[PDB]
């Protein structure tokens, strides 16, 4: 059965049809630190 | 690194709506978070802003009265992943107790909505705000669903986030609904 | 006195109909079919699972193109699926969650639904500016909309808990014809393939045949000891199957004006929610309250197999027009495609 | 009662005065239709994957 | 330095259990902290997640109702050194008021459990989460002890942290237990 929240704490939700994607660039710092490590280290 | 920036990926619904929910008349607005990361110790509070005059004469410019949105049950503390519809039950203690569909537009009021929690990565507290003026409060309306199920994940459709539709809803003030109920139970 | 003549007259009139049927009753469908080779092992498998609905599904309907289908749920959505890709072509949000039936129009241009709202909403799927908005709200009934089926883009029939069915003109929103007759809530209806007549199962434990053009009840079929929730025409249009709370499916012939067969088995005590024939009419597929869809040899009267994949009630069935697949809808919020 | 009785009587009269067919013919007719279109029914015959659309294997 | 990482050394018990405690039927889960350092301003809140339908027709996808776990006494504010068993008393106000052992598995619900406090070294607030779906809620069970005394120190045995055992426990809903009590006190 599908759960909303996994036992480890992660949440089974995806945010689709975000029309205003620029907002991710508006608060760039949050997007950066929210990235996977490979991508921080790459950008770095 | 300042947290106010997070507010950019926190959305408030464009309108507040009033409709019936399990026999209670409710004022509802919807809130959302565009990121996969979280707002920690999330909480929602709401203030009604309208001027007033005391019996004695004192005019009070933009008088703030807290609107109840879960304070006594701790349901004002949000777990906000997929969008939530925040509900203010319009009861005896409500500032909308004596407001009918008729009177609403002729009232000169504004609801300030405040979302405060911590950006997950920086421990820092963010405050997202928005307002609903009297004309943005749709009487007799419901929010359109956004959630659908996909393989292994719940998918949100932000196209529909702000969208509302009309339902059958009394034109009476919450107070007048009670008066009908008093005679109904006494019958 | 006066009331006696009429009561007694009603009773004698039944006997004629009673005997006339018995006069035709020179053999049993089972005896005739005793010659045929049995159907063999019918074991199908789930080729798709349609995931999307957030609560119980109340009815679904295949499109004539045998690929697209509609479903209706208390989650408040009409989902139009692509059975091949699983991709949702349309998710249509409703004004009310109490939906009981949906129907896909033959042309693939429209789709209808209604329920405890007492309205048949018709939804245009190809609106001028690429959107899905109600085009008509058919109002008239004084009870829940239990079923509906399109004749063509301008006509649709409906059945209701107000013991009537109705013919509507979509173009004008008016009710063309009222088919009164039943003494109980009408749960299901079925359109003859040539759309010249239709049958309707009700809570008075009877099916009725109705002439679409004449607007009259031709024949009434009895036999079931409880409510009828599903009714379905045999592919040739001269016979039909019914499913009932009394745990039986029954085949009736129109021309013989009587029951030919009963499909039942011990271990089956729960009601039938849906019935459907395969392309050739050899298989009767019945959806049950015990989570199973049972597959019957329509001619021989025995079970060919059973489809167990759902965790809650199977509420609706459907076989594609091209006979390639079967759809099951369930209270577990999933639909499945079987082959 | 009266108005509903007359409703019934009049309905039954119309159901009485109709042409009927013997079951044997009716029955063998259904049986015929079935044996006729038996070839066009994939749900009797476990579907060969080439012919099946819902099995995306195809010829492989 | 981000605090969510601490969640890695915060454990939730694998199951929630329901059993009788001093005459009250209780839903219990256990929480723990693997580190010697602390979670400051620790607090536990819990949300019940299940869909619903209003009288009027509105379907609400994954409706969150706060579960009481100490809010009115401040016993939801934890001092968490050795493992704690968080207890939700299933009373009149509980969402499990009308749920018997029989009905439980046929309910379609999920309990979200949230632990929020500050990592001792960075002032930053952490949020540890977990879930209990209907099948992980063991009716008629008790958590196995983990604490033992050693010279000068209390030692915890995390091998036993998740372990439960069965006890004699009514099959009745909390509501039906009250009905027995009403006749018992009136007798
Ligand atoms: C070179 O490899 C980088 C290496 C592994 O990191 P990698 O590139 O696999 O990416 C991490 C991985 O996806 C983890 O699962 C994430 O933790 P969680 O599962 O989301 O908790 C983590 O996100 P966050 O949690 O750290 O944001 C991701 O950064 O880390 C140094
Ligand atoms: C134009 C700007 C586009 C990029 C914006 O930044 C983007 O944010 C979204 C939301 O967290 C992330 O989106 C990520 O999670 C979502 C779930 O919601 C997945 O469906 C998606 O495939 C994945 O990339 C991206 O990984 C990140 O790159
Ligand atoms: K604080
Ligand atoms: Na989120
Ligand atoms: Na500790």
């Amino acid at each position: 059965i599908q759960r909303y929240v996994r036992k480890d704490g992660k949440c089974n939700v995806h945010h689709g049809n975000v029309r205003e994607t620029y907002r991710y660039l508006t608060d760039i710092f949050t997007t950066l630190v929210d990235l996977k490590w490979r991508f921080n280290l790459l950008i770095f | 690194s300042q947290p106010k920036k997070r507010a950019e990926t926190l959305v408030f619904s464009t309108h507040a709506v009033i409709s019936m929910r399990d026999g209670k008349l409710c004022l509802m607005f919807r809130v959302g978070d565009l990121r996969n990361s979280h707002i920690v110790e999330a909480s929602i509070r709401a203030k009604l802003i309208k001027s007033k005059q005391t019996s004695e004469g004192e005019f009070i410019p933009l008088n703030q009265t807290d609107i109840n949105v879960g304070y006594y049950t701790g349901d004002d503390r949000l777990f906000l992943v997929s969008p939530l519809i925040i509900s203010h039950e319009i009861n005896q203690q409500s500032p909308f107790w004596e407001i009918s569909k008729a009177q609403l537009p002729k009232e000169e009021l504004e609801i300030v909505v405040i979302l405060e929690g911590m950006v997950e990565a920086t421990g820092m507290t963010c405050q997202a705000r928005s307002s609903y003026i009297t004309s943005e409060i749709l009487w007799g309306y419901r929010f359109t669903p956004v959630l659908t199920l996909e393989d292994g994940f719940y998918e949100v459709d932000y196209n529909s986030f702000h969208e509302t539709y009309e339902t059958s809803t009394p034109s009476l003030s919450a107070k007048e609904l009670a008066e009908l109920a008093n005679r109904a139970e006494s019958n | 006195s006066e009331l006696d003549q009429l009561r007694q007259e009603a009773e004698q009139l039944k006997n004629q109909i009673r005997d006339a049927r018995k006069a035709c009753a020179d053999a049993t469908l089972s005896q005739i079919t005793n010659n045929i080779d049995p159907v063999g092992r019918i074991q199908m498998r789930t080729r798709r699972t349609l995931r999307g609905h957030l609560a119980k599904i109340y009815a679904m309907h295949w499109g004539t193109d045998s690929r697209l289908l509609v479903s209706a749920s208390q989650d408040g959505k009409l989902i139009i699926w692509d059975s091949y890709t699983t991709n949702k072509v349309h998710a249509i949000p409703l004004r009310s969650s109490w939906v009981m039936t949906c129907a896909y129009a033959p042309s693939g241009n429209y789709v209808a639904c209604g329920g405890l709202d007492n309205i048949c909403s018709i939804y245009n799927l190809k609106t001028r500016e690429g959107n899905v908005r109600v085009s008509r709200e058919l109002a008239g009934h004084t009870g829940y909309l239990s079923c509906c089926r399109f004749l063509d883009d301008n006509q649709i029939v409906t059945s209701s808990g107000d013991t009537t069915c109705a013919l509507w003109d979509i173009e004008t929103g008016q009710q063309t014809t009222t088919f009164t007759g039943h003494t109980g809530d009408v749960m299901s209806l079925s359109l003859a393939p040539d759309t010249r007549l239709f049958v309707s199962g009700a809570c008075d434990a009877s099916a009725k045949l109705w002439d679409v053009r004449e607007g009259m009840c031709r024949q009434t079929f009895t036999g079931h000891e409880s409510d009828i929730n599903a009714i379905c025409f045999f592919p040739n249009g001269n016979a039909f199957a019914t499913g009932s709370d009394d745990a039986t499916c029954r085949l009736f012939d129109l021309r013989a004006d009587q029951e030919l067969m009963t499909y039942s088995h011990d271990n089956i005590i729960c009601g039938i929610t849906s019935v459907s024939f395969s392309k050739s009419g050899r298989l009767l597929l019945a959806g049950y309250d015990d989570f199973n869809c049972n597959v019957w040899d329509a001619l021989k009267a025995d079970r060919a197999g059973v489809l167990a994949g759902h965790d809650n009630r199977v509420s609706c069935l459907g076989v594609t027009d091209d006979g390639m697949a079967v759809a099951t809808g369930s209270w577990d919020s999933f639909l499945k495609i079987w082959n | 009662s009266i108005a509903q009785a007359r409703k019934l009587v009049e309905q039954l009269k119309m159901e009485a005065n109709i042409d009927r067919i013997k079951v044997s013919k009716a029955a063998a007719d259904l049986m015929a239709y079935c044996e006729a279109h038996a070839k066009e029914d994939p749900l009797l015959t476990p579907v060969p994957a080439s012919e099946n659309p819902f099995r995306e294997k195809k010829f492989f």
